[PDB]
């Protein structure tokens, strides 16, 4: 069995390129064929293309073809995916997967087109925009409703939570939008009794680890 | 380039009961047909391979059917770690041109939930930097189809605002919707009641909810 | 006449080109016959030699008329004359393994000895010549010994071989200890 | 056809062009028959990097069944067939015939053993263009033939009474050739490509590697159990190409029941020699030039200008 690690996520101007790289550990590296799949936000998974590792022989999807670049580095068990003129519909989660294939140094190879090992993936974003951290404000207040608009920020993701982690009980964070200005936009909100306002404080946490931000913003009534 | 369709594109079932997923073809991929779950925020896990064999660690109330241009996914029994989304792939061309379907999305069915509807007028600090977000929250609701209309001194609003739906809850199996009104403060200043009318089949009516800016 | 040397542990490329730029018949052998390895065909055969698991070619350059015998983690027994038959013509090349180790693999005071001992085949008489990071000087021939060694000592020594008029380069590592008064 | 009535000739099987051609024509038959799913061949001609040429093409389940050919004579010349039982290969045939065309001769492509050739007339011969030289193959030619049976399950099986007095007949030729006095012994392939090491072949389309140890483990005239020899097989996917170098990937089979049956006809062995006052002989399985394999089929035809 082979364990799966990619690299870290990526942010990108279009027209530039991008290698990520995915370390396969705890089998033999060439027994196996490695395989990348993306996924654009909301959408399904796209094959992008299959080494066959002990041929060094790499096999692309025909909408790709000419970009997109699958190596492997057999001294190090790392496979590479190089995507070059990107554009911004190529921002996608980019999965590295494999499959054994036999005992390929034996001569023995089935050729499988199924994905059983799969790394965690990484995010690529693609887009003109320049990183920054959100603006958060408040959406003030038997049972009431408070939040956090966290707005105008590049790239994805960003964390929420509620006083430090003591609150998640009733608690929504909705996945991001992207505004027609190229940044993106959340809301996280909670669910209280109404009768612990003016008592109970509410401070909704945000994290943008991109921009290396992270607000503190109590929610008051009115 | 082989085509592969899933139906239906989402499927509602009540836990415990059981679910058949299809896989079409656009022509024929013999047996080279492999299922595939995916979680939200995870990597795919892969089901069954070569059209019915269940790979490693695959529970047996998995399984998998069909040949030629017509597949089947069927799970017996669901379990709470069952409902997700599925995807089915082909890989029966050489040279290798895999493709995958487009996911069947498999929920929870449980009786309908009305939503909560709560409405936030903008934040006098996003005023000062000179623009307007008014939110609108539908909470905790069932099914996830609800409609949700912006109108400002009764003139229905369009091309203003974006919506952002939650995964369903997995506790009681209900989604959640926010809607967010943006205008400049400008705009925002020249129009005086702000209202979102929501529409859903746990309501008898549209709910309205509003403010009166100022 | 050919000669090459070779260190021990190492890898070595032995050279073999044909008057052509195409694959034929190869063989190496050693100097008493044994072979070594060939092809037949566009397939490897490897002969009933020591250095069977050891040795391989680059089947890439056959068609390019070059036919390598190449020998990985060289040893001291390696040493031969090896000879690459090809096209009714024979290619004659002496390989001289040679190995240089420090008598000590632990790390060493200031003051203390420090001994060179080079391994190398029956028959060969080479000459070696030492030298530490400081600059000093170390000659001989089977064993070259530093009496004191000086703190300035510790670090890279690069020592070469002379045999046959050829020479081959070791740098081995030294670790001198410094110490507070 | 006809007999030429106190004609010498002079052969060399060693330098044919029959050979030649012959090996051009399979080299051309396996190209639009067995293709692979994407071969590989090496290109560094250059200074620099290398350029690995890479295809990559359909490649179909085909049942591959070698037909004979006869070779008929060339615009311009005609074929003289030399009619000695006990001809070396190599020198003055004093029974010389022209015909029209060789027998029927089916391509096998196989290391070790040569499968369903033609047997000796007489007694078992063997040839070499240099018997001295340990380096070059001896070819066998065998006047009884051995089944060798085969399936994709895995095995091959010999009958072990016959190999048994196969080897006894070579051993006799061999020790005819380098001293009755010495011991001639059958070892295992000393090492090399998989395609050389085992008893390589093709059957039902797929690439046979099988374990030839059994078959090449004896000391004759030296002193003084199974009644099937099983030799272990396995079915590859990556092959080496015999045809230049590269190599090739095949699909997996789609034959659960894959059977052959072949007549072992022949052998190439090689001697291993080296200096030695051993009164004994080392000989090992060989074979992968397949120029050799066309060899053990034409030694006896030649082309001359008419
Ligand atoms: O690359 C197009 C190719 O992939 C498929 C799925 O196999 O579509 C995938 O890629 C699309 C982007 O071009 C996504 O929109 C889609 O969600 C994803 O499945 C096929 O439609 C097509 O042959
Ligand atoms: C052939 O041999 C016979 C018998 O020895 C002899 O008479 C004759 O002269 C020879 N020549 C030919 C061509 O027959
Ligand atoms: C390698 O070979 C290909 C195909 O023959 C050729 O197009 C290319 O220029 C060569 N060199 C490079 C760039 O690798
Ligand atoms: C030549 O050898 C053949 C055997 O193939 C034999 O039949 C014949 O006697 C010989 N030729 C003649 C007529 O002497
Ligand atoms: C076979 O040919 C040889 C030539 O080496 C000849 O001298 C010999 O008489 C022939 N043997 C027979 C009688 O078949
Ligand atoms: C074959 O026989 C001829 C003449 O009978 C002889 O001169 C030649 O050397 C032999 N060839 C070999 C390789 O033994
Ligand atoms: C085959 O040749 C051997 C000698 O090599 C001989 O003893 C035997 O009689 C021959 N067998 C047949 C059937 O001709
Ligand atoms: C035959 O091989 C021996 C041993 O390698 C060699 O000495 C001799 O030169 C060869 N004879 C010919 C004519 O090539
Ligand atoms: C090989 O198969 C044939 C039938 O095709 C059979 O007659 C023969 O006995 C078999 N030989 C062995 C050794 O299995
Ligand atoms: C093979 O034959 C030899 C000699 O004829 C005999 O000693 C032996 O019993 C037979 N069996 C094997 C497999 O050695
Ligand atoms: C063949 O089998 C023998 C005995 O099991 C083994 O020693 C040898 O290495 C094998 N040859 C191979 C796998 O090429
Ligand atoms: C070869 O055969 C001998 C007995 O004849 C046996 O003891 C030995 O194990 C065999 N060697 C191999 C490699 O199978
Ligand atoms: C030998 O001939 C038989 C047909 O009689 C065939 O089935 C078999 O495949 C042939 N062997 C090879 C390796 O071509
Ligand atoms: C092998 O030759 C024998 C003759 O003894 C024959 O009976 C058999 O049919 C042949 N088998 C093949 C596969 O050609």
């Amino acid at each position: 069995e082979v364990q799966l690690v990619e690299s870290g996520a990526e942010v990108k101007k279009p027209g530039s390129s991008v290698k990520v790289s995915c370390k396969a550990s705890g089998d033999t590296f060439i027994r196996y064929s490695f395989t990348w799949v993306r996924q654009a936000p909301g959408q399904g998974l796209e094959w992008m293309g299959r080494i066959i590792t002990i041929l060094d022989v790499a096999h692309y999807a025909p909408h790709l073809q000419g970009r997109v670049t699958i190596t492997a580095d057999k001294s190090t068990s790392t496979v590479y995916l190089e995507l070059r003129n990107l554009r911004s519909d190529d921002t996608a989660v980019y999965f590295c997967a494999g499959v054994y294939e036999g005992e390929a140094d034996e001569g023995e190879y089935d050729n499988n087109g199924f994905l059983k090992h799969w790394g965690q993936g990484t995010l690529v974003t693609v887009s003109s925009a320049s990183t920054k951290g959100p603006s958060v404000f408040p959406l003030a207040p038997g049972t009431a409703a408070l939040g956090c608009l966290v707005k105008d920020y590049f790239p994805e993701p960003v964390t929420v939570s509620w006083n430090s982690g003591a609150l998640t009980s009733g608690v929504h964070t909705f996945p991001a939008v992207l505004q027609s200005s190229g940044l993106y936009s959340l809301s996280s909100v909670v669910t209280v009794p109404s009768s612990s306002l003016g008592t109970q404080t509410y401070i909704c946490n945000v994290n943008h680890k991109p921009s290396n931000t992270k607000v503190d913003k109590k929610v008051e009534p009115k | 380039d082989i085509v592969m369709t899933q139906s239906p594109a989402t499927l509602s079932v009540s836990p415990g009961e059981r679910a058949t997923l299809s896989c079409r073809a656009s022509e024929s991929v013999s047996s080279d047909l492999a299922w595939y779950q995916q979680k939200p925020g995870q990597a795919p896990r892969l089901l069954i391979y070569g059209a019915s064999t269940r790979a490693t660690g695959v529970p047996a109330r998995f399984s998998g059917s069909g040949s030629g241009a017509e597949f089947t996914l069927t799970i017996s029994s669901l379990q709470s770690e069952d409902f997700a989304v599925y995807y089915c792939q082909q890989y029966n061309n050489w040279p290798p041109r895999y493709t995958f379907g487009q996911g069947t999305r498999l929920e929870i069915k449980r009786t309908v939930a009305a939503p909560s509807v709560f409405i936030f007028p903008p934040s006098d600090e996003q005023l000062k930097s000179g623009t307007a977000s008014v939110v609108c929250l539908l909470n905790n609701f069932y099914p996830r189809e609800a409609k949700v209309q912006w109108k400002v001194d009764n003139a229905l609003q369009s091309g203003n605002s974006q919506e952002s739906v939650t995964e369903q809850d997995s506790k009681d199996s209900t989604y959640s919707l926010s809607s967010t009104l943006t205008l400049s403060k400008a705009d925002y200043e020249k129009h005086k009641v702000y209202a979102c009318e929501v529409t859903h089949q746990g309501l008898s009516s549209p709910v309205t909810k509003s403010f009166n800016r100022g | 006449k050919k000669v090459v040397l070779g260190k021990k542990g190492d890898t070595v490329e032995l050279t073999c080109t044909a008057s052509q730029k195409k694959s034929i018949q190869f063989h190496w052998k050693n100097s008493n016959q044994i072979k070594i390895l060939g092809n037949q065909g566009s397939f490897l055969t490897k002969g009933p030699s020591k250095l069977n698991d050891r040795a391989d070619s680059r089947r890439s350059l056959w068609d390019q008329g070059n036919f390598p015998l190449i020998i990985k983690n060289l040893k001291i027994e390696d040493s031969d004359t090896y000879i690459c038959e090809v096209e009714d013509q024979k290619e004659e090349v002496q390989l001289l393994v040679f190995g240089l180790t420090a008598n000590s693999d632990t790390h060493l005071l200031q003051g203390q000895s420090l001994t060179l001992t080079l391994e190398s085949p029956p028959g060969s008489s080479p000459s070696v010549q030492c030298r530490s990071p400081r600059g000093k000087n170390i000659q001989g021939g089977k064993t070259l010994s530093v009496s004191q060694l000086e703190l300035q000592d510790s670090g890279t020594w690069t020592c070469t071989v002379l045999q046959n008029q050829k020479k081959v380069e070791f740098k081995i590592d030294i670790v001198v200890l410094a110490f507070q008064k | 056809e006809v007999v030429l009535v106190n004609v010498t000739e002079n052969f060399n099987m060693w330098k044919n062009d029959m050979v030649e051609q012959m090996h051009e024509d399979i080299i051309s038959l396996w190209d639009q028959s067995l293709k692979p799913c994407v071969k590989l061949t090496p290109l560094c001609v250059g200074a620099g990097s290398c350029n690995t040429s890479v295809i990559t093409q359909a490649c179909p389940k085909v049942s591959f069944e070698p037909i004979p050919i006869h070779y008929c004579a060339p615009a311009g010349f005609a074929i003289l067939k030399c009619n000695n039982c006990t001809f070396n290969g190599t020198g003055p045939c004093t029974n010389v015939s022209t015909v029209q065309c060789t027998h029927g001769i089916r391509p096998v492509v196989s290391s070790q053993l040569l499968l369903n050739g033609s047997l000796a007339e007489c007694e078992v011969v063997i040839r070499s263009v240099n018997f001295t030289d340990n380096a070059k193959t001896i070819i066998v030619q065998l006047n009884t033939s051995v089944e060798i049976n085969c399936t994709g399950a895995g095995h091959c099986n010999i009958a072990r009474a016959k190999w048994n007095n196969t080897l006894k007949q070579i051993a006799s030729k061999l020790r005819e050739q380098f001293g009755n006095n010495k011991t001639i012994i059958f070892k295992q392939s000393s090492g090399g490509d998989p395609e050389i090491v085992t008893h390589w072949f093709n059957c039902g389309g797929e690439f046979f590697y099988c374990n030839s140890t059994q078959l090449f483990n004896s000391t004759w005239f030296n002193s003084t159990g199974s009644d099937t020899i099983t030799l272990p097989c396995r079915i590859k996917q990556i092959i080496n190409m015999w045809q230049k170098v590269g190599k090739a990937m095949y699909a997996p089979p789609i034959s659960g029941q894959i059977r052959c049956s072949s007549n072992i006809t022949g052998l190439l062995l090689t001697r291993d020699g080296g200096n030695s006052n051993n009164e004994s002989e080392i000989f090992r399985p060989g074979g992968g030039d397949m120029r050799d394999n066309w060899r053990s089929e034409l030694y006896k035809y030649k082309v001359v200008k008419i």
